[PDB]
């Protein structure tokens, strides 16, 4: 479960297969999918106090000592300093919000730890993970079906 | 999240490492094993040196870390003290077992199914094997005996030699046969004393219709051989006598010291004096013995031992007819020695053994007894020597006492893997696959016989096969039961006629012992390994 | 034969039953089977084939010098006896052209 | 550490490997003392890691010092040691066989035969030879003097001590006929306690001889006794003369005045009625492995009886076999059969600077002291091995009165007769037996590489030679190099040495062609 | 072992030989097929990898996988080796080929234990490999029609084959026909150069578009450039490769005059230089250029005047594509700027995505080049859609190549390994035993993806052996209904030299590591 | 140290590297139990084998004071099962 796997062979023989192989964890399964989700709520948590008109703001500080009070949730994630790379992933798709719309930024990282979170309790029933994305693209089609159905043309 | 101080394996790795572990076990030992088998020698590293072939030794003096290795380990030692012999057999079969089972579970097959086919499998054989594979003993006779033991004597030091030693160990174990109540044969082996000693060549080794003690008379004076002994076992020191803690002296009137410290040693004289006014000739005690008791014994044309072993004392006492005597106390509380008391032996003398003397205590009466002066080239060939023959007595013991025995060379194990194969599509769904496992993995004992004499062990193992196969189908054919493996040739042959067989005992406790051990390492998909 | 893999100071694979090249790639430190190594690759720079047989034959044949030294041959009467066998194979050879 | 099925320090090596690499232990095992056979050998210098010189040419002395690491070679040195403990002679000869047939059996495991044929063949080929040498074998008259002088002499004349051979060989034959024994029909030679080796530095080795008594390295316990007594009647004790204490706790209490003195002079009392119990007896000298207290040392010296005190157990043993006498712990028990009446002088002399006690004009005595007197402590050590190789020697052919050729006749001998018994054979495992018979050569080799002759010429003579009729005593001449017959030679070994040597060899080679794996590492386990 | 004074190779030196050396590399290549064995099928898993410097690339392509493996062991590398190969020669397949090696080889490893002669086994997989080659050339179905409709069908249908195993199975249908578009926009040689992929942070999977033309990202604009027109409705494209700005005229020049009516001459020279580079560019009629060399800002004010569009330090394969496209000719030399060497395309545009600006050619009736415009949410997620549509690009390629197609999802290698197995029972038995535990090693593909699937693989392989004993070709595993179904029927359509490549490599990398007896490591140079 | 041990089998002597566990190393440890007993450092300022036996004798730390068997008699030490003469 970590460490990868040493055999160093049934013939006592030295077994060495990848470089640093000792140096080297690895996760795998359902406890990776489990600290993924773990990590994607706690970045999703972190961003869903600063919503809507009364949300508060993050008041974030860089290496160097500046400090920079802000409520845009691409920024408060582009800034943050990270090394769990689901955490990395919540950042980029935050930039790609940015990037496309500009706005709804936080809202992006709410939805997919929400959406993460309920996949969590999903799999302890014994579901395939591609069973529940296949079902979450459904879901999203028809919500997208929905939006076009009851928007309003404004001048 | 778990917060556990330790390491934790789940799933496909813990199982994967507990097989990679028992196979290791296994391949440690799989060269050892048949006539072409050769032995090991292992360092202490401190300059101790051992060469055996015996499993169970290899498997305890190695130092040994993964659980499931420890349990092989274990696993050997248990087969040697219930058995003694097949050590090596058992451990390859069960590490067989655990990989296959391994195999099919890494297919989605549940474990428990493969506990299930297992079980069932042990015991179908078992069952085949009491049923038709077993040949009773009693219309072959000695030379039954004799085939056992030198099978047994097979692959060890004492191999080419086993003309000999074979007929050394049937009259050693015959030597020390008694019945107790039902009227069962016991066969009484460990009493037989295993006397080692470099020097002279193996042919010559001697074996004694008595009992030889690795001891010397405690003082020159005493002669070296007493015509017709007279032993006297005893279980106390013969010296000074010194009060207990609760009794102490104090003198006020100083003219009874002198009788005090006269009496302190004229009560172990006048002790002496009795157990040797009713004819005594050879003393043996567990306790020290000073000087002026060794005098006295001098004196009186005696011999005396002191510092006997207890095992060794009770063993004389029940050859020769004596009774162990902790102290000259009878009913009327007096100290008395009677001739009652007293063993005799045809001779008792002081032989010289390679500029070493040990006494033998020839052709005791009212009850015969047997030991083994082994002779070597030096101390780890005679260990070793003591190591093979320990091991050939266990397999006399268990051949006289259940008079059933199986054919050697692996043609049992190519029966049972027959039979069960085609047993397993009898019943069952799942555990079909588990039973069949089992009887492929019954046949890592021929593939390692026919491996360690470098032959084809795919062509030897499918003839095998072959001659079972036509054995179990064809009626008129059922003689073929005993086609075995001849290492020597490398050619199927006829065992049960060329005079090679185990006791049934081996191979169904090996085979017991085997299962449990798999299916005890199977349960395990998950280890926790706290932090020292 | 069978192939070896070998793994230089560089940790370049090499996968070849090709005494010449098995050599090439092996650190050889001793003198003596240095002066085989030279002997084999003189014989692959010459020919191109044979290598294997021109290092088992030095082989087999220092193998039986070392024991008619130890039956009591003294060197130079091993090396003549050597030189003598050598051309007399030299002189049957090209009879034995089929 | 993850995982570790073995502990990390447990190393494993099996293979093609592990007998090449036994076998060539046993090989330099054996080079190391090649050169130390035969009549010409050179001696060797090894350093005691204590601090002392180990100066001497025998086979086990030189292996006993060696340490090494390599297993195969432990099994090497425990054959030397077992070799030199059973027979005491041929200890370099076994040594270099085992070496030689290690050496023809990697021959055959470097090709694709498995051990256990080698091994099956060298049985075979171990049971012929102890038939050959059987039957090659001449009686022995062992009541000829002369004869027995000349076994003596043809074992040791390839040590130090040959130049002082007939000294030493009548030294080694009165040593081992006197203390030759026979109890209650038992047949006893004892050479190991009896027969002591004392050396002392100084002199000249001339002077060596055996007493008819035992000398031991102890003086008067007082002046006034007599240093020379014609006729002494010795009794031998082992309790002190002196006053001690009770085993069991004996606290005193004193009240009246006059209990203190009267307890002192109960003290005296006893040790007077101590040395009265010994003076019943009229002794002359009497000899103690504890000490003499001074009164008792008085009381004695009134009766005129001389005493000495704190002698070794193993020396007392020694003195009562040589006086007929016995060792009696309670002086009130002593008899009159006791008193050791035999020895027909005793005198404590003095030599260089200090007192020695002789006891040497026993009649009939079976026991004797070996007096060396020479130039340096080692040349007497080397000296002293010399005389225990040529008493073990005479012992075994005592016990056995069988002789068999030297010289390297009886190993080509055999070797030849094992051939003629291969010829007929039309077998596999002939091979290896032609083989390890063949590998007998090396012991008449290794004479003449010794002697500096022509190895490969003076072998074929010798072998063409055997293969005629009678010619089974034909072997080399140490000193010259040239064939000569051993009738004439008068080389001849005990035939129980050559049949332990032959035995130890071809089971050392069997013990380490069983074997094909080595694992260390792992703790004691204690 | 002896200490041997002086050694033959130097300390440091470690040699394995034997058996036990060949069950080692048998077991690392398990280890190495286990590491990407979750990653076959329609329900596979990508796996994560993180370098040194922490970045962390997403992918479920074996062949990337195992290239980001630093693996170390002699014999574990053939296995990436072969993916490589395989990955090459076809482009798909690379987690197939390692299951098939190390299945061979487990396979055989109790045969090894027991001392099989190496030999033995190399034939035995060597005739086995033949005879499963030449049944799949023999059973493999073509249509021999040349029908358009017909090849554009297969060809859609083989993208989603090799589309429906990634993170954009669920919209396969959209990426292969964009796929099968580009590859038949392709002229004669289908050269990967020609299908230019970018990638463009924000959007949806969806939003991906494929332009019949050329687009590439704005390259640094100067002064002025804001002012140029940034939409033409018939623009003549001037493909050139020069540097439009002031500069010296050589490297090695060097001007020497004496009075200042020659200075002011000099200055007007280099300012009638670029203005007579400039003038011919505008007079040649063109309405947009585009030069790999740098151009200044004098030049783009000067475009902007003319109502001009200007775009330098344009990449040199997207100067190549645009050629491709629009068809004119990159000139070094604007001497001679005639009609034939200027590029047509009916619409010229520069838009916004994603917070980028991108110049677009579009209308181009004969372009021999495409351009993917990838979306995504994460740079990884749009490197894995870009590896899954150059999977797509390769089979569709190999396609168009040869049109000879066998169900995928296990059936042929099921079919396979009854044929394998049918053909053993009716030799000697020595060979026997290995070609069926080859045809038994063939089984694994069906295997992992009823495993992936989260299947009972038993019940599903023998009811797969039962179909295919009694006839019917092409049933494989129908992962969506849990049971087995006819592939060939649901359009499960794999190249056949897909399947070809893949077991000679498998059996080829079989082959290679049983014929290896012994191993042999000299030390490191240069240790410092 | 090695001659000591010959007649002392129930004392454990051993040497071990002073490095492995300067200031007492620019210019013989008695343990019992697992407590110290002997502690002499530095023993030149205060040889041979005899020396060294009385240096310790004298201090009461070397225990105070053996017929040599043919190699080996034992072989384990279990149930026996020592022969039961029966009727
Ligand atoms: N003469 C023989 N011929 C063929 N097989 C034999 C012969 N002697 C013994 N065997 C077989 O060799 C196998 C290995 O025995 P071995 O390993 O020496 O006993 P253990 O397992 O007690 O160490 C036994 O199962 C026996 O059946
Ligand atoms: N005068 C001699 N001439 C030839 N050979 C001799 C002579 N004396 C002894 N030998 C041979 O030398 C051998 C004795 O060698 P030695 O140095 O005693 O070895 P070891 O001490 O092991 O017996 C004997 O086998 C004997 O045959
Ligand atoms: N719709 C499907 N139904 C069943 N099996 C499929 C389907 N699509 C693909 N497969 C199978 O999945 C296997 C793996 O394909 P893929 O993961 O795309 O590439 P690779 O062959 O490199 O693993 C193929 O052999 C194919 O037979
Ligand atoms: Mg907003
Ligand atoms: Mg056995
Ligand atoms: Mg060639
Ligand atoms: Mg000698
Ligand atoms: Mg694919």
């Amino acid at each position: 479960a970590s460490m990868g796997t040493l055999a160093f062979d049934e013939y006592g023989r030295p077994f060495l297969i990848i470089k640093d192989q000792d140096r080297k964890s690895r996760l795998m399964g359902l406890e990776a999918l489990k600290s993924h989700i773990m990590a994607a709520k706690a970045v999703a948590n972190t961003m869903r106090t600063s919503l809507g008109p009364n949300g508060l703001d993050k008041m974030m500080v860089d290496k160097d000592g500046d400090v920079t009070v802000t409520n845009d949730g691409a920024t408060i994630l582009s800034m943050m300093d990270v090394d769990h790379q689901i955490a990395k992933l919540m950042v980029e798709l935050s930039k790609s919000q940015d990037d496309e719309i500009g706005d709804g930024t936080t809202g992006v990282v709410v939805l997919a730890g929400a959406l993460l979170e309920e996949a969590e309790q999903l799999l302890d029933r014994g579901i395939h993970p591609i069973r529940i994305a296949d079902g979450y693209e459904q879901a999203a089609r028809v919500a997208i079906e929905h939006l076009d159905k009851i928007s309003d043309s404004v001048l | 999240p778990l917060s556990v101080f330790g390491d934790r394996s789940t799933g496909e790795t813990i199982r994967s490492q507990n097989v990679m572990a028992a196979a290791s076990i296994a391949n440690i030992v799989k060269s050892s094993l048949g006539p072409v088998g050769l032995d090991k020698m292992l360092v202490d590293d401190i300059g101790d040196v051992t060469i055996t072939n015996d499993g169970a030794t290899i498997l305890k003096l190695l130092e040994v870390e993964h659980p499931a290795a420890k349990v092989l380990c274990e696993l050997a030692d248990l087969q040697d003290k219930e058995v003694g012999d097949g050590t090596t057999s058992v451990v390859i079969i069960a590490a067989e077992l655990l990989k296959n089972a391994d195999e099919l579970v890494k297919q989605k097959i549940h474990p428990t199914s493969v506990i299930s086919g297992y079980r069932l499998a042990c015991k179908e054989a078992v069952r085949y094997i009491n049923e038709n594979l077993i040949v009773n003993t009693d219309e072959l006779g000695r030379d039954c005996l004799i085939n056992a033991a030198k099978t047994s004597m097979s692959s060890k030091i004492i191999g080419i030699n086993g003309d000999f030693f074979a007929n050394m160990v049937v009259d050693a174990v015959l030597a020390i046969k008694y019945t107790d109540i039902r009227g069962q044969p016991r066969y009484p082996v460990n009493s037989v004393n295993i006397l080692k000693a470099h020097g002279r060549s193996q042919m010559e080794s001697m074996l004694i219709s008595g009992y030889a003690l690795n001891c010397v008379v405690g003082s020159q004076g005493m002669p070296k051989r007493i015509v017709n002994a007279k032993i006297a076992c005893l279980d106390f020191s013969l010296q000074k006598t010194k009060m207990k803690l609760g009794v102490q002296v104090v003198i006020t009137d100083p003219e009874k010291l002198d009788q005090i410290r006269q009496r302190e040693s004229d009560i172990t004289k006048e002790r002496i004096q009795k157990i040797l006014a009713t004819g005594a000739n050879v003393i043996l005690t567990t306790g020290g013995i000073d000087d002026m008791c060794l005098k006295y014994f001098v004196e009186a044309g005696a011999m005396a031992v002191r510092r006997v072993l207890k095992r060794d004392l009770k063993r004389i006492a029940k050859a020769s007819g004596a009774t162990i005597l902790s102290t000259l106390a009878n009913l009327e509380g007096e100290e008395t020695f009677e001739a009652a008391m007293l063993g005799q032996a045809e001779e008792v003398v002081q032989e010289r053994i390679c500029d070493d003397e040990l006494i033998l205590i020839k052709n005791t009466k009212a009850r015969t007894s047997a030991s083994i002066i082994l002779r070597g080239a030096n101390d780890f060939m005679c260990d070793e020597m003591e190591r093979s023959l320990h091991d050939a007595l266990c397999v006399v013991k268990r051949v006289l006492e259940s008079k059933s025995v199986v054919p050697g060379g692996g043609a049992v194990e190519a029966a049972l893997s027959i039979y069960l194969e085609n047993y397993a599509t009898s019943m069952g769904s799942r555990e079909q696959l588990a039973i069949a496992e089992f009887a492929r993995s019954l046949l890592v004992i021929p593939n390692t016989l026919a491996v360690n004499a470098a032959q084809d062990s795919t062509d030897l193992v499918a003839k095998l096969r072959a001659f079972h196969n036509e054995a179990q189908v064809n009626p008129e054919r059922k003689n073929l039961k005993w086609i075995g493996l001849d290492l020597s040739n490398g050619k199927p042959r006829d065992n049960k006629q060329a005079g090679v067989f185990e006791p049934t005992i081996v191979k169904v406790k090996s085979l017991k012992f085997a299962t449990e051990a798999a299916i005890t390492i199977l349960r395990i998909d998950d280890l926790i390994k706290l932090h020292p | 034969g069978m192939n070896k893999m070998v793994i230089n100071h560089l940790e370049k694979l090499f996968v070849t039953n090709d005494a010449a090249t098995i050599l090439r790639e092996l650190e050889v430190q001793h003198p003596a089977a240095k002066m085989i190594v030279m002997a084999s690759h003189m014989q692959e720079q010459e020919v191109g084939d044979g290598t294997n047989f021109v290092l088992v034959f030095a082989g087999a044949l220092l193998e039986l010098a070392e024991e008619l030294l130890r039956i009591g041959l003294s060197v130079s009467e091993v090396i003549e006896g050597y030189e003598i066998a050598c051309r007399k194979a030299h002189e049957i050879l090209p009879n034995l052209v089929c | 550490r993850p995982v570790l099925v073995l502990s990390q320090n447990t190393k494993r090596e099996s293979g093609r490997k592990v007998q090449s690499g036994n076998i060539n232990a046993a090989k330099t095992i054996a080079d190391i003392i090649r050169t130390c056979l035969g009549p010409k050998s050179m001696m060797k210098m090894l350093l005691d890691p204590m601090g002392g010189i180990v100066m001497t040419n025998d086979g086990n002395a030189i292996l006993r010092e060696i340490q090494v690491q390599h297993p195969a070679a432990k099994s090497m040195i425990e054959i030397s040691r077992t070799q030199d403990e059973e027979v005491g002679d041929g200890t370099t000869s076994v040594i270099i066989l085992a070496g030689e047939m290690l050496s023809v059996a990697e021959h055959f495991l470097e090709q694709q035969m498995h051990p256990t044929v080698v091994i099956s063949a060298y049985r075979k080929a171990l049971d012929d030879m102890i038939s050959t040498l059987k039957k090659i074998s001449i009686p022995v008259d062992i009541s000829d003097s002369d004869m027995m002088l000349n076994i003596i002499n043809s074992s040791i004349t390839t040590k130090a001590i040959s130049r002082w051979s007939s000294l030493a060989c009548n030294i080694a034959l009165d040593a081992v006929k006197m203390v030759q024994f026979e109890e209650n029909g038992r047949k006893e030679i004892d050479i190991k306690k009896y027969a002591r080796v004392e050396k002392i530095p100084g002199g000249i080795i001339e002077d060596s001889c055996v007493l008819r008594g035992v000398m031991i390295n102890k003086d008067v316990t007082h002046p006034r006794m007599r240093r020379y007594i014609k006729n002494p009647r010795i009794v031998l004790l082992d309790s002190s003369l002196e006053y001690k204490k009770g085993e069991s706790q004996t606290d005193i209490e004193i009240t009246r005045e006059e209990d203190f003195t009267r307890i002192l002079q109960m003290e005296e009392e006893y040790i007077q009625q101590l040395c009265e119990d010994i003076i019943q007896l009229k002794p002359d000298v009497v000899i103690t492995e504890k000490g003499i207290s001074d009164l008792a040392q008085h009381y004695l010296m009134r009766a005129n009886i001389t005493a000495i005190r704190r002698v070794r157990k193993t020396d007392n043993n020694r003195i009562a076999r040589a006086c007929g006498a016995r060792i009696v712990s309670r002086p009130e028990e002593l008899r009159e059969d006791d008193v050791g009446t035999g020895a027909g002088l005793l005198e404590i002399k003095k030599i260089g600077d200090e007192y020695f006690t002789f006891i040497t004009d026993c009649k009939d005595p079976k026991a004797c002291t070996i007096l060396l007197r020479g130039a340096s402590k080692e040349i007497l050590s080397e000296v002293e091995r010399n005389l225990q190789d040529a008493m073990q020697v005479c012992r075994n052919v005592l016990l056995d009165p069988q002789l068999v050729p030297g010289g390297g006749a009886s190993e080509m001998a055999v070797a030849h007769a094992l051939t003629e018994k291969s010829k007929a054979m039309t077998g596999v495992e002939q091979w290896p037996y032609r083989a390890v018979a063949q590998a007998l050569e090396v012991i008449p080799r290794t004479l003449i590489q010794n002697c500096g002759a022509s190895t490969i010429r003076l072998l074929t003579s010798l072998r063409a030679k055997h293969t005629q009729e009678n010619c089974e005593t034909w072997g080399v001449n140490g000193e010259t190099g040239t064939l000569v017959d051993m009738k004439e030679l008068g080389i001849w070994e005990p035939l129980a040495v050559k049949l332990q040597t032959y035995k130890t060899a071809v089971e050392t080679a069997v013990l380490l062609l069983r074997i094909d794996d080595i694992v260390s590492g792992h703790k004691k386990k204690g | 072992m002896m200490p041997t004074p002086v050694i033959l190779l130097k300390e440091g030196t470690d040699s394995s030989q034997g058996i036990p050396q060949l069950v080692s590399n048998i077991s690392a290549c398990q280890v190495i097929a286990e590491a990407v064995r979750t990653t076959l099928g329609p329900r596979g898993m990508d796996k994560l990898i993180v370098d040194g410097r922490g970045k962390a690339t997403i992918s479920n392509d074996g062949a990337t996988i195992l290239k980001l493996l630093d693996v170390v062991h002699p014999a574990a590398k053939t296995l990436v080796d072969i993916a490589k190969s395989q990955d090459a020669e076809v482009g798909d397949g690379t987690t197939s080929v390692t299951l098939l090696a190390a299945e061979f080889l487990k396979q055989v490893k109790p045969y090894v234990e027991e001392g099989l002669h190496p030999q033995i086994i190399i034939r035995a997989f060597r005739t086995a490999t033949q005879l499963a080659v030449n049944k799949i050339k023999e059973i493999a179905v073509t249509v021999k029609k040349a029908d358009k409709v017909e090849q554009r069908k297969l060809l859609e249908k083989c993208a989603m084959t090799a589309l429906s195993s990634k993170l954009i199975s669920q919209q396969k249908a959209f990426f292969a026909k964009m796929v099968v578009d580009a590859v038949m926009m392709l002229d004669d040689l289908l050269q990967l150069k020609m299908i230019g992929i970018k990638k463009v942070q924000g959007g949806a999977l969806e939003d991906s578009q494929l332009v019949a033309g050329v687009a590439f990202k704005k390259t640094f604009s100067y002064a002025g450039f804001e002012m140029q027109p940034k939409k033409y409705h018939n623009p003549k494209i001037a493909l050139l490769n020069v540097e439009l700005e002031l500069k010296a005229e050589k490297d090695n020049a060097e001007i020497r005059v004496h009075t200042v009516e020659d200075y002011q001459a000099i200055v007007d020279a280099e300012w009638n230089i670029l203005y007579d580079k400039l003038e011919k560019i505008h007079h040649s009629g063109a309405k947009v250029v585009l030069s790999k060399l740098p151009i200044g800002d004098v030049a783009t004010q000067y475009f902007a005047d003319r109502d001009m569009f200007c775009a330098g330090r344009v990449p040199e394969e997207d100067l190549k594509r645009t050629m491709m496209a629009c068809g004119g000719s990159i000139q070094t030399s604007v001497n001679a700027l005639s009609a034939d060497v200027l590029g047509r395309c009916q619409v010229f545009e520069e838009t916004q995505i994603g917070g980028e600006r991108y110049n677009f050619f579009t209308g181009c009736p004969k372009a021999k080049t495409c351009t993917f415009i990838l979306r995504g949410g994460a740079e990884q997620f749009m490197e894995e859609t870009e590896r899954s549509l150059h999977d797509a690009i390769m089979i569709v390629r190999r396609a168009i190549k040869n049109d000879s197609v066998v169900a995928g999802g296990g059936a042929i290698e099921m079919e396979l390994s009854k044929y394998l197995r049918d053909y053993s029972r009716t030799i000697p038995g020595k060979q026997q035993l290995l070609i069926g535990a080859y045809a038994k090693a063939l089984e694994i593909i069906p295997r992992q993806l009823c495993d992936n699937a989260g299947f009972d693989a038993t019940n599903i392989l023998n009811k797969l052996r039962a179909r295919h004993a009694q006839g019917g070709t092409w049933y494989g595993v129908d992962i969506n209904n849990e049971d087995i179904a006819d592939n060939f029927e649901a359009f499960v359509w794999e190249p056949a030299m897909v399947r070809i490549n893949a077991l000679t490599a498998a059996s080829e990398a079989a082959c290679l590591i049983v014929s290896v007896d012994e191993t042999i490591k000299n030390p490191r140079s240069t240790v410092d | 140290m090695i001659c000591l041990a010959a007649e002392y089998p129930a004392v454990k002597f051993c040497k071990v590297k002073s490095s492995v566990i300067s200031q007492f190393t620019r210019n013989l440890l008695i343990y019992k139990g697992g407590e110290l007993i002997g502690n002499f450092v530095r023993v030149t300022d205060q040889f041979f084998a005899v020396d060294l036996e009385a240096f310790l004798q004298e201090f009461g730390l070397l225990p105070e004071k053996l017929v040599l068997t043919s190699v080996r008699n034992s072989a384990t030490c279990h149930s026996e099962d020592s022969d039961l003469e029966i009727d």
